[PDB]
């Protein structure tokens, strides 16, 4: 989701991506 | 204590001279050769310095017109 | 002090200058008095005393004794501490090559004597014999002979032919030639036949032997015929515990080098046959070799340790050898460490210091100051005192903290805000207490993470701690003008529950006198905190002259934004306080408090505003329950009709109508599509659930629910995180990245089953590791990015030269994804400024954009700008002022010695963090804006129907509305349909224009800067001119150029096995498409020139870094650019000396041919080189920097067969040798030396 420090693997292709605490 | 020094930054341009006046005076100061030329409201020759520049009566030129004063103060006391 | 450095070859004489005696046996200690055996690697007589001025026997024990040689043991008196400096020599009996220069990639030794490393590694092994001063013989000074040659050869002539074996052979070729008569020769053969090895062989080696003859250092001390020892304290056989002792590997080896060369000696003595000397040559020259540099040779294994023994080149080199591990990064007294806590109540400017850590560091100003106030007798009295903690010396240690700032950093420290000084507040406890504000710039979470503490000792650090490293001083990031003081979750929600109106509350609509009746009526209870409220409030505007004036009004708001307003300070409106403040506008409040009033206010602005927030979001209560979160019924619904479709789809696809790939892909699609809808429909339901009645039945608004407020205000969360907390969580990836094909249709707040948690983990897993070895790799990239270019600082404030850049509106081809003003503010504009019809100079050549500039700019709406840049700077060996920009901290210009490219490296490493290593999975022109059509670069002509169609490939479409400004740009394709053409007028949304249609995410910025070309690079042609093709089909199919006054001798050799896009009857411009693919830099510079390879170079890099949402500078990209460039390759020599393919840095061979060029002699041409990061960073005059980086060894030798001297401008290496910066302060001291 957000605030960065560790990746959101699941999205939807093209947006930017998380970068989720 | 001092929290901004922008005015300090204001009255001498370079905010990197003024670390370095500032030292220049406070070495004058904490070495016991001078005394301040402002209140000391029990500071440290680092803020009392910092307060001495922010009146805009000590910059580089004062202090060294100062100094080649004392220069030929010496020099009158070859006697 | 002392003044520049020099590097050379050791002569055998100077060896034996340093030395004082020559060790004799491998020897250490006596074994049972632990006294040094005369005399060997500890040796009294040749280093000196075990003990402070006393000798070894002791007879002349008296201190008195100073400078008395003994006679007994022959011992200098002196102190121990010269038992670390004094060295020793050790004689070789044969011979020895030093294997730095032997195994050094461009061998000295072998490239020295035109002689391949092979040859001469076999000669040294004894397989084969090597010729010397023939005379007037059958072969030449120098080849090679087997054993049967050599047999048979001396049988031909006994004398006259000199024919040797081993190393003493190398000495004697060395010593042979002199490099005069093998250079003139040369000189005659470069000049004539072409034969590119040829010319590359000459400049490598006529270089080295012309560079090398300049500095005076003989070829035969490559050779080594003396060995210098190092001192015995530098490799200590000092006792441990336990009666063990321990000592350096160092201390094995010299010991192997002395016995081997004394068994040598003895063999020699002994009348030895052939062989067996030749082993023991052999043998000796393994052991120096392990001794100079271990690794190159066998490797030999240590005693009964299984590892190998660390030589000197091991104790030099390596991130733990004595550059990277000492001299760059060093261990620190008077310096502490900590878990840390909030102390929220703190003012900005300080922290909270526990009272032992705080004791033990200022020990020695407490010591002076007790013993100044005569509270102490003497020093030792003073220990005692503190050693007892006695209740008098508190007072004394608030006396020293008062005005004595501290410095606090975190472990990763990205940029200089890493590091900040705050005031000391004494805390009892064992924890740090750090402003939570500065936490953002620490990226400190309270997870457990632990900072470190410094005290600076002298006044110059204490008063640069208190005006530059200061917290209040430092606001705004280096990297962007956005503060990095924002309040970060909790006070942000605290303020946003504030400023916010419900529909119905307590005493809706009424009036109040102000701000202080709002106070009144909440705290006691009669008033809510949110209502739409009608208040008297007194605004404040600077106005007319600079004079304050105030006005006072009835302003629609709520309770909560008047409470706020008492905080807000005079100069600001109160429409800032009347919206719902969230964390996106707490920022921009801040902004421009800072903006207006200055530095001062807003600093006790953000304390208030902390405080605040603060004590309301603790008043409002929020928190989050099992019931805040939503869930849809509607969700099951979306559910069932998405799994009936499945079950439909596997009805069509089990009796084979669909394929499989396109099944699979379009029940992705349906999933995607059914995640989008549940995610709708939950986000409907939360975001405006709340219906509410206000004098009347229902109405709805903003949702008051807890997490919704903690999403919307950016306190904490996203979008994404709250519709998983809800909805069905989208769909993971097999390892393969395969996507699954079934998504996980749970959400937290539900219960996951084994199968769904079990497909997470993947991506789990995934994602840590991408964190975990990423942050890694940027560090990495940040120290690459600091090493290339640091040396840069503001040596003089112009230099005049009037190059610069255009800037306009970035559009990649669809709309405009960053503004001008963005990438014009803060720069000197680098021409005159014009209206489109030239009516009068709006700005001059020389004005600093500054904010009301940028508005005046916007007035007139002229968006094709011209800037001063960094790469484009006329200044030899630094940047002028006016070239950089203003950026700082400080709004103000850059100041006369600040290093920018340190901070550049800096600002670039920081959003190094926020990337990742691994990157998550992955028909025509619709215009946005109203405007009107302008065809740029495009053929076109009338088809059939009328409708004006594309015949050329670089066509570019612009949208150009009433004022003149572009905001829409895009790139048409060839073969293209215009209903339109250049001229008309289109409305909004009406399509211009049709056409038929038919991996890695953080290393994308390192691959980059490297200036590593594709792996499948695309091609462009040299010159403008048409073009056609030619000669048939071996490896590569000939295109021929044609230019238009003269003829084209070029012609280029492309391969005809890979497509090409160039038209075979078409025109095409030097730098245009002759085929696709990404491209590589340095051709991109050759053809296009310096701005076009820059601009590529930074909107690429812009590109990768905005996708993540990092804000950054063109100016520090800039910077790196040009000192990526510093390199360049001459061409002519002209009337200078330099050689035809020699690659000299620009700014000297500028300086030197543009006084050629003052002077009447003909110039020198050159051609801009592309270096990358990694490479660039070699090319650094002062060696003592690229040996603390880029690989030690290869740089001290080929600076040493230089004779390289080094004058250590910059900072790096003045950070090595130990003494002030020629930046920061020091550079007005630096400035008052160099001049003199
Ligand atoms: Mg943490
Ligand atoms: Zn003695
Ligand atoms: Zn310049």
């Amino acid at each position: 989701g957000g605030a960065g420090h560790v990746p959101e693997y699941f999205v939807g292709i093209g947006t930017p991506i998380s970068f989720y605490g | 204590a001092r929290v901004t020094v922008q005015d300090a930054v204001e009255k001498i341009g370079n905010r990197f001279d003024l670390v370095l006046v500032a030292a220049r005076r406070a070495r004058q100061m904490q070495v016991g050769g001078k005394d301040p030329l402002v209140p000391e409201e029990n500071d440290k020759t680092t803020v009392i310095a910092l307060r001495e520049i922010e009146e805009g009566l000590i910059n580089n030129q004062i202090l060294d017109v100062r100094e080649r004063q004392e220069q030929q103060e010496q020099e009158a006391a070859e006697l | 002090e002392f003044d520049a450095i020099k590097i050379a070859l050791a002569s055998p004489d100077m060896i034996r200058s340093w030395s004082f005696g020559e060790v004799k046996k491998p020897e250490t200690i006596n074994y049972r008095t632990f006294k040094p055996e005369r005399d060997g690697l500890f040796c009294a007589r040749i280093f000196g005393p075990v003990k402070d001025y006393e000798c070894l026997c002791g007879k002349y024990k008296r201190l008195k004794h100073r400078g008395v040689i003994c006679e007994k043991c022959g011992v200098e008196v002196t102190q121990t501490k010269v038992r670390r400096e004094r060295m020793g020599h050790i004689e070789l009996a044969s011979p020895t090559a030093h294997i730095w220069f032997l195994k050094s990639l461009p061998s000295r030794i072998g490239l020295l004597l035109d002689m391949p490393l092979r040859d001469i590694e076999r000669v040294l092994y004894f397989e084969s014999y090597v010729v010397i001063e023939g005379g007037m013989t059958n072969l030449e000074r120098q080849q090679i002979l087997t054993e049967e040659q050599y047999l048979d050869a001396l049988e031909e002539f006994g004398d006259e032919f000199d024919a040797k074996m081993g190393a003493e052979a190398i000495q004697a070729l060395l010593k042979s030639m002199d490099l005069e008569q093998e250079c003139e020769q040369l000189r005659e053969e470069l000049n004539e036949t072409n034969s590119e090895t040829k010319r590359k062989k000459l400049t490598k080696r006529i270089k080295l032997l012309e560079a090398f003859v300049q500095s005076g250092n003989k070829p035969e001390w490559m050779i080594l015929t003396v060995l210098p020892v190092l001192p015995p304290d530098l490799r200590p056989l000092v006792p441990l515990d336990g009666g063990r002792f321990a000592t350096s590997d160092l201390n094995d080896l010299y010991r192997r080098v002395i016995n081997r060369n004394n068994r040598l000696k003895r063999l020699l003595d002994l009348a030895a046959p052939d062989i067996i000397v030749r082993n023991e040559k052999r043998m000796l020259q393994e052991a120096v070799d392990a001794l100079l540099d271990n690794g190159r040779r066998g490797r030999a294994i240590t005693g009964s340790n299984k590892r190998p023994l660390k030589s000197l080149a091991d104790m030099i080199k390596g991130k733990q050898g004595r550059f990277r591990q000492n001299l760059l990064g060093k261990r620190v007294d008077y310096s502490g460490r900590s878990v840390i806590t909030v102390g929220p109540y703190l003012r900005l400017h300080q922290c909270g210091l526990p009272k032992k850590m705080a004791l033990e560091l200022f020990k020695p100003f407490i010591y002076g100051k007790l013993e100044l106030r005569g509270l102490a007798t003497t020093i030792k009295a003073a220990k005692k005192m503190v050693e007892r903690e006695e209740a008098v010396v508190w007072d004394i240690l608030d006396e020293v903290i008062r005005e004595h700032p501290v410095l606090l950093n975190r472990a990763p420290t990205l940029h200089r805000l890493g590091i900040q000084a705050f005031e000391p507040v004494l805390i009892e406890g064992k924890a740090i207490q750090l402003h939570p504000l500065v936490c953002a710039a620490y990226n400190a979470d309270f997870d457990g993470d632990q900072m470190a503490v410094h005290v600076p000792l002298t006044l110059e650090a204490q008063l640069e701690a208190r005006a530059l490293m200061m917290s209040t001083n430092n606001i705004l990031s280096p990297a962007n003008g956005e503060p990095i003081i924002v309040p970060s979750q909790d006070v942000v929600l605290g303020l946003y529950y504030m400023t916010r109106d419900c529909v119905n509350a307590k005493g809706e609509g009424m009036v109040l006198t102000g701000p202080k009746e709002a106070e009144r009526l909440y705290r006691s209870g009669l008033a809510s905190l949110h209502a739409r409220v009608k208040v008297r409030i007194t605004e404040y505007e600077k106005d007319a002259n600079g004079e304050l004036v105030a006005k006072t009004s009835l302003k629609d708001t709520t309770v909560g934004r008047a409470i706020l307003w008492m905080i807000v300070p005079k100069g600001l409106p109160y429409s800032i306080v009347n919206q719902a403040l969230g964390k996106k506008a707490i920022s921009k409040m801040l902004n421009t408090c800072y903006r207006i009033l200055g530095l001062k206010p807003t600093v006790i602005f953000a304390d208030q505003i902390m405080y605040t927030g603060f004590a309301y979001a603790a008043r409002s209560g929020a928190s989050v329950g099992i019931d805040d979160m939503v869930i849809p019924e509607k969700k099951h619904e979306i559910i069932s009709e998405a799994e009936a479709e499945v079950a439909e789809i596997q009805e069509q696809f089990q009796s084979g109508l669909v394929t499989a790939g396109e099944r699979y892909n379009k029940v992705i699609d349906i999933w995607a599509a059914a995640n989008d809808r549940v995610s709708k429909a939950m986000m409907d339901n939360l975001q405006t659930e709340t219906v509410i009645n206000r004098d009347g039945q229902e109405e709805k608004q903003v949702s008051f629910n807890s997490i919704y407020m903690m999403a919307d205000s950016g306190a904490r969360g996203s979008a994404a995180q709250i519709r998983q907390l809800a909805g069905m969580r989208g769909l993971m990836a097999k390892p393969d990245g395969s996507i699954i094909e079934t998504p996980i249709t749970a959400n937290f707040r539900e219960g996951l089953n084994v199968l769904q948690y079990f497909i997470s983990t993947h991506g789990a897993r995934k994602g840590l590791a991408d964190t975990a070895l990423k942050t890694a790799n940027s560090g990495y990239l940040t120290r690459r990015l600091v090493d290339v270019a640091q040396d840069l600082v503001v040596t003089e404030d112009d230099c005049g030269t009037h190059e610069g850049i255009m800037m306009t509106p970035v559009i990649e081809g669809g709309d405009v994804k960053e503004p001008l003003r963005d990438r014009v503010l803060g720069r000197v504009t680098a021409e005159d400024v014009l209206k489109p019809g030239t009516a009068d100079i709006l700005v001059p050549r020389n004005t600093l954009l500054h904010e009301q500039w940028c508005d005046l700019l916007e007035e007139n709406s002229v968006d094709a700008v011209k800037v001063r840049s960094v790469v484009s700077c006329d200044t030899d060996f630094g940047v002028c002022a006016h070239c950089y920009g203003r950026d700082l901290a400080r709004g103000h210009i850059i100041n006369k010695g600040e290093a920018i490219g340190v901070i550049a490296a800096q600002s670039i490493g920081e959003p190094g963090t926020q990337l990742t290593m691994r990157t998550f999975h992955i028909s025509s022109i619709q215009v946005k804006n109203k405007g009107s059509i302008k065809l740029s670069n495009v053929k076109s002509v009338v088809n059939s129907s009328g409708k004006l169609v594309i015949t050329s490939r670089n066509t570019e479409l612009k949208l150009i509305d009433e004022f003149g400004r572009t905001k829409e740009s895009y790139k048409v394709p060839y073969g293209a349909v215009l209903a339109k053409g250049d001229g008309e007028q289109v409305a909004g949304g009406e399509t211009v224009a049709n056409w038929d249609p038919h991996t890695g995410g953080l290393p994308r910025v390192a691959d980059l800067f490297e200036a590593r070309r594709p792996k499948e690079p695309a091609i462009l042609a040299e010159i403008s001119g048409i073009v056609s093709f030619g000669k048939e089909t071996k490896g590569k199919r000939r295109l021929v150029i044609t230019p238009v006054d003269g003829s084209d001798p070029y012609e280029e050799m492309i391969p005809k096995w890979r497509q090409l896009n160039v038209f075979e009857g078409e025109r095409v411009e030097r730098g245009d498409v002759i085929s696709d693919g990404p491209e590589a830099p340095h051709d991109i510079l050759r053809l296009r020139g310096v701005h076009a390879v820059t601009r590529y170079i930074v909107n690429e890099v812009q590109d990768v870094y905005r996708l993540q949402g990092v804000k950054i500078n063109d100016k520090h990209i800039e910077v790196i650019v040009r000192q990526m460039l510093r390199k360049a390759t001459i061409v002519n020599a002209g009337s200078s000396d330099f050689l035809e393919g020699e690659q000299v840095e620009y700014s000297r061979v500028k300086i030197a041919n543009r006084e050629l060029e003052a002077n009447g002699k003909v110039g020198a041409t050159y051609s801009r080189d592309l270096l990358g990061i990694t490479k660039a960073s070699l090319a650094t005059e002062s060696f003592i920097s690229a040996a603390s980086f880029q690989e030690t060894t290869r740089v001290l030798t080929e600076a040493a067969v230089a004779g390289k001297r080094d004058e250590l401008r910059g900072l790096k290496e003045n950070v090595i040798v130990g003494r002030l910066i020629p930046a920061g302060t020091g550079y007005a001291y630096h400035q008052d030396r160099m001049r003199r």
